[PDB]
């Protein structure tokens, strides 16, 4: 029962952090006075040892509390949370945590990883333990109406919007058609990572950033250059990942509706996410 | 035949409408077939099977379905109960449907939670709902997490909320919030009728229910001028979801295909059609 937990670095939701001298991690608390729950997650800097914690490790710990299993964490070794892409062709493959799943690498996917239809064909998500949805994130003074606005669906190189490569995101928009023209902008522009893209929009080298809300939200609540804009537009929510013969799928589900019900979710939301 | 499944569902509008046949014996517009077993009187079993017209939001989703999957059914209305609850050790509604293996599925505003989950096998959910609340346009509020209602003592003057009891909500409140409980007892409401009367009538300072039924009623308020909180607040996110028979070879095509309506924008136009109101 010993589960190989891969992740993300994605504030609120997991934060990574270097270890001390002696490779523990710095005792903790937050500011409402609770112990900040730290595990030792690998991965690349070769692989070492880094510190993660929040919302979603907060979780991975109620979780194997509840259903009494040992855990190891590890970074996604290409960073990405994964879509499925043709070879060189005829084969496809996943890439970013969804590959290390499908493959084997991993176990589970304790990550703020969006629950779609692409992706639970071949995994089985749990019940949400977030709902959310995407929205879009500018520089404070810039101003759009949301994703209609005509700076976004007649695109150009004066106003520059993007998304990060290889994720739910991308997805959503490279699957419908009556979305090609303003996927064929953010293709030119995308970015490996979402912190990158956030900070671009700082930097005025992007103007808009496409993402989910429950990171923008945060972002917007501690940067207050940045706002967010249009609100919600894709009502997704994410999920714990397995594979379809996983011995957990219930248990976990289950585990989740309860955290619902009983306020710990509420609890991880207050910690983690919800500023001013 | 493998092919022809028996689904329940559970008048509730403007999630399930029913009318009545055409004065041309046959189901028109929007509307699909659906059998109600209609009652002798209230101190009997005796009934009989009478023909009506189902339509509304999930009736638009099950006729969704039934093109994507490719299933053809038979739609019947509930009887024995609501939705589900476990008397005596029992389960009613469209819950003991399903678990006593009456029907394939159920489909209308059923609560996806821990309890019912046990037994069936919920779809993943179509639209999002939990706790929320509803005040006058101008009342400072988060959430049900605030301590204005953890607290009220704490305040002056104490902010005047309530629920309908019996409900879930007054269960989970029961469960998590004792105090507010408590206080909350002495300004419960028959109905949600009366609770947005006692809002508008300056009775009551919040109202605490169900979140999809709370932004459909501020949608479509006369004057807009109740309102509900932010979706980021709402106590205890869930979702109204299928449910299906443990183990069922069905839950698989049906989740595939609500994670497509989603995507596709299918489910948006649903809520504009039915849920969306003009506030
Ligand atoms: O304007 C109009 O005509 C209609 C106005 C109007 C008023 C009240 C209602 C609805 C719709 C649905 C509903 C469902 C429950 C209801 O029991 N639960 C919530 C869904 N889920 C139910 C369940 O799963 O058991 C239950 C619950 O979770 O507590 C209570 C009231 C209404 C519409």
């Amino acid at each position: 029962t010993r589960l190989k937990i891969v992740t993300i670095h994605q504030e609120p939701f997991v934060y990574v952090k270097p270890t001390m001298s002696d490779g523990t991690c710095k005792e903790e608390f937050t500011v409402n006075g609770d112990p900040v729950k730290k595990v030792i997650c690998t991965g690349p800097n070769h692989t070492v040892p880094q510190c993660c914690y929040g919302f979603c490790i907060d979780l991975l710990i109620k979780l194997a509390r509840t259903m009494n299993f040992t855990y190891e964490v590890h970074l996604v070794a290409d960073g990405k949370f994964g879509t499925q892409e043709r070879v060189n062709s005829n084969k496809k493959e996943w890439n970013g945590m969804m590959g290390e799943l499908l493959s084997g690498q991993a176990d589970m996917i304790v990550a703020p990883l969006t629950i779609n239809n692409e992706r639970a064909q071949y995994i089985e998500f749990s019940k949400p333990f977030k709902y959310q949805g995407l929205t879009i994130l500018v520089k404070k003074g810039t101003r759009i109406t949301g994703i209609n606005d005509p700076r976004l669906r007649n695109p150009s190189d004066k106003f520059i919007y993007a998304t990060v490569k290889q994720s739910s995101v991308d997805i959503y928009f490279r699957r419908q058609v009556e979305l090609s023209t303003m996927y064929r902008h953010m293709e030119k522009h995308n970015y490996e990572s979402a912190a990158e893209a956030i900070q671009a929009v700082r930097d005025n080298k992007l103007h808009a950033f496409i993402w989910d809300s429950a990171v923008l939200e945060f972002e917007a609540s501690q940067k207050c250059d940045l706002v967010t804009t249009g609100e919600l537009f894709f009502r997704s929510g994410f999920g714990i990942g397995m594979r379809k013969d996983s011995p957990w799928k219930q248990n976990v589900s289950l585990s989740i509706l309860k955290s619902h019900e009983n306020g710990f979710m509420e609890d991880l939301d207050k910690t983690w996410v919800r500023y001013q | 035949d493998d092919n022809h499944l028996s689904i329940v569902t559970l008048e509730e509008a403007p999630f399930v409408i029913v009318e009545d046949i055409d004065p041309t014996e046959t189901c028109v517009r929007n509307t699909v077939p659906c059998r109600k077993f209609v009652k002798i009187n209230n101190s009997t079993n005796e009934g009989m099977n009478v023909k009506k017209c189902c339509k509304g939001f999930c009736i638009d989703i099950l006729k969704k379905l039934s093109r994507t999957v490719k299933f053809t059914y038979d739609l019947y209305l509930v009887t024995n109960g609501k939705h589900g609850k476990k008397v005596n050790n029992v389960w009613n509604g469209m819950i003991g449907e399903v678990v006593y293996q009456r029907a394939v599925m159920a489909v209308g505003s059923l609560t996806i939670n821990e309890e019912r989950s046990e037994v069936v096998d919920f779809s993943v959910p179509f639209v999002e709902t939990g706790i929320s609340v509803m005040v006058s346009r101008g009342t400072q509020v988060t959430g049900l997490s605030d301590k204005k209602f953890q607290r009220p003592h704490d305040y002056s003057p104490p902010f005047r909320f309530g629920t309908v009891p019996n409900g879930s909500t007054e269960r989970n409140i029961r469960n998590n919030y004792p105090y507010m409980h408590q206080y909350m007892t002495r300004f419960n409401q028959r109905g949600v009728e009366d609770a947005l009367v006692s809002l508008k009538t300056g009775k009551l300072d919040a109202f605490i229910y169900d979140a999809a039924v709370l932004n459909y009623k501020a949608g479509r308020d006369e004057g807009c001028k109740l309102v509900t909180i932010g979706s980021g607040y709402i106590f205890a996110t869930t979702g109204y979801g299928i449910a299906l028979q443990k183990g069922s070879p069905w839950k698989r095509q049906i989740d595939l295909a609500l994670l497509q309506f989603v995507g596709d924008g299918e489910m948006e136009e649903l809520e504009t059609l039915w849920l969306t109101g003009i506030c």
